[PDB]
């Protein structure tokens, strides 16, 4: 199985500055010129929500201070300016092969 | 706009078993493989398994074969999953998502999320 | 080349929904403009709005460019079969193989003949396909909805038509007289084609084939080809000028009560005399296909790219 792993594990950033997470994965997940890699959002009580595919793809409807970069194995979520609304888990997963597998996620805090 | 909608929580005795269903609206059901998540309380997602619900056809993590089983039910959009042999180790929030193979290959819609606690 | 009936539509906005038309002349015209496209990946892929903007069907993406039959405006692809409902265009699953060879950057439809079936791929809005074909990208290009015809891609030299059908024995020895052309293929698209030892990894592979209604396509190497024109009432389409089609009503009585304006053909075989015109639908006529000593009409023949897998001794 293709494992996952999040850096930091829980990360503290001021309102309008930039926050920088990171997945690493144990293969590459890239094929044919694609890096299969999606991070997802999650507030408490609430599902998943999808916010970049393929490494670097905004869903619609997530707004432009989310972005993401990377290929083969080292991926980066951004968020900037931070705001209030981005305190949230962030988990990033891969879509290469089954087994999906996720990464252990990161925990955005305010400062 | 396509929306997930799951059974109410749960409540069932260890050794029992629950059944809980995901019912889809928006678009063509059987165009989509339908994905089944775990997350225990404060812990990671884990996969558990997907079905195409054209055909019938599943896969599964390894760590839930034979405890998890799907269904799905064509003619009123709704896919399900079977627990079986429940312990504590069973009680978590589960989800149906679906896969948008071609387009983002992510899951893109969720349903809300089915509470299930194991405990007599 | 030019349309059939009616030239390229211009919408307004991408939120209107398109009606099911009745009449024959009014599927056609739907046709030319790519409404049935429009309509698929509104079923299918979370899309809004439309394909075709001004061009209309005339002005697609073909996979090979050079391309002979979309040379006449009249001779159906398969989604123009799908529209007609002789034979269904799929959603394609993972299962499903995208073939290497068409520029799929951009592209926001797609559409191949398998050696089972026929199988499309769409975009949702805002969104286009990577080069790969394997996913759709943000584009903001496509953010209005109302989309050129150049993005739509359609793959192979096909024709689809009304089909006589055979008996089953019939294909099971067409389906013989196939694996002895190709004794090295083993599996089409994931389809058993002939019993293998070993098997290579699957390729591209360009063929001609027809459908004749069963289980599978039969892929031939040397077969003879013949058109026939045949007058039925399907290769005439009845019009108004300055207003479009006629409706379902007015066009049967053009065609069956003899009282309606035409060209030669359509007053020689069904009759005529403010009321509608009726005139041929240009295409050679429907294609009949001899393969192994056999004549057969088939419901869709054509050239087109598959995958397939070789054998390895």
């Amino acid at each position: 199985d293709i494992v996952l792993t999040q850096s930091p594990a829980s990360l503290a950033v001021s309102l309008g500055q930039r926050a920088t997470i990171s997945c690493k994965a144990s293969q590459s997940v890239d094929y044919a010129g694609d890096s299969y890699m999606n991070w997802y959002q999650q507030k408490p009580g609430q599902p998943p929500k999808l916010l970049i595919y393929a490494a670097s793809n905004l869903e619609s409807a997530i707004p432009a201070r989310f972005s993401g970069s990377g290929s083969g194995t080292d991926f980066t979520l951004n968020i900037h300016p931070v705001q209030e609304e981005d305190a949230a888990t962030y988990y990033c997963q891969q879509s290469y092969e089954d087994p999906r597998t996720f990464g252990g996620g990161t925990k955005l805090e305010i400062k | 706009e396509v929306q997930l909608q799951q059974s109410g929580p749960e409540l069932v005795k260890p050794g029992a078993s629950v059944k809980v269903s995901c019912k889809a609206s928006g678009y063509s059901f059987s165009d989509d493989n339908m994905y089944w998540v775990k997350q225990s309380h404060g812990k990671s997602l884990e996969w558990i398994g997907y079905i195409d619900p054209d055909n019938g056809g599943t896969s599964y993590n390894q760590k839930f074969k034979g405890k998890a089983t799907l269904t799905v039910d064509k003619s009123s959009s709704t896919a399900f999953m079977h627990l079986n042999s429940l312990t504590s180790e069973d009680s978590a929030v589960y989800y149906c998502a679906r896969e948008d193979y071609y387009g983002s290959r992510a899951m893109d819609y969720w349903g809300q999320g089915t509470s299930v606690t194991v405990s007599s | 080349t030019g349309p059939i009936i009616c030239a390229g539509p211009i919408h307004s906005n991408k939120s209107a929904d398109i009606p099911h038309l009745l009449g024959y002349s009014e599927k056609i015209c739907q046709i030319d403009r790519l409404i049935h496209v429009s309509s698929w990946l509104r079923n299918h892929s979370q899309f809004q709005g439309y394909v075709g903007q001004r061009g209309g069907r005339s002005q697609v993406s073909y996979y090979p460019a050079e391309n002979s039959y979309s040379r006449w405006s009249g001779l159906l692809s398969p989604c123009d079969a799908d529209w007609l409902g002789m034979l269904v265009v799929k959603k394609a699953k993972g299962s499903d193989m995208i073939v290497p060879g068409p520029s799929y950057k951009g592209k926001v439809f797609f559409e191949r003949p398998t050696f089972d079936g026929y199988v499309g791929w769409g975009c949702g809005s805002g969104k286009s396909r990577t080069e790969s074909g394997e996913l759709c990208s943000s584009d903001s290009r496509t953010s209005s909805g109302l989309l050129p015809s150049d993005r739509v891609l359609w793959i192979g030299d096909v024709a689809c038509q009304p089909m006589t059908p055979i008996p089953e024995e019939t294909f099971l020895e067409l389906k013989s007289f196939s694996q002895s052309e190709f004794p090295d293929i083993c599996k089409i698209d994931g389809i058993v084609f002939n019993q293998c030892e070993g098997e290579s990894l699957p390729q591209p592979f360009d063929v001609a084939w027809m459908d004749v209604g069963h289980s599978h396509k039969i892929i031939m190497r040397e077969h003879k080809t013949k058109w026939v024109q045949e007058s039925s009432s399907k290769d005439f389409v009845c019009y108004k000028e300055g207003t479009g089609p006629c409706s379902e009503s007015e066009e049967k009585t053009c065609k069956t009560s003899g009282s309606c304006r035409g060209d030669m053909q359509f007053c020689k075989v069904a009759g005529c005399e403010a009321k509608c015109r009726c005139s041929l639908v240009h295409k050679p006529g429907e294609v009949v296909v001899s393969y192994g000593g056999m004549r057969v009409r088939p419901k869709c023949y054509g050239f087109s790219r598959m995958m397939a897998t070789l054998e390895v001794s």
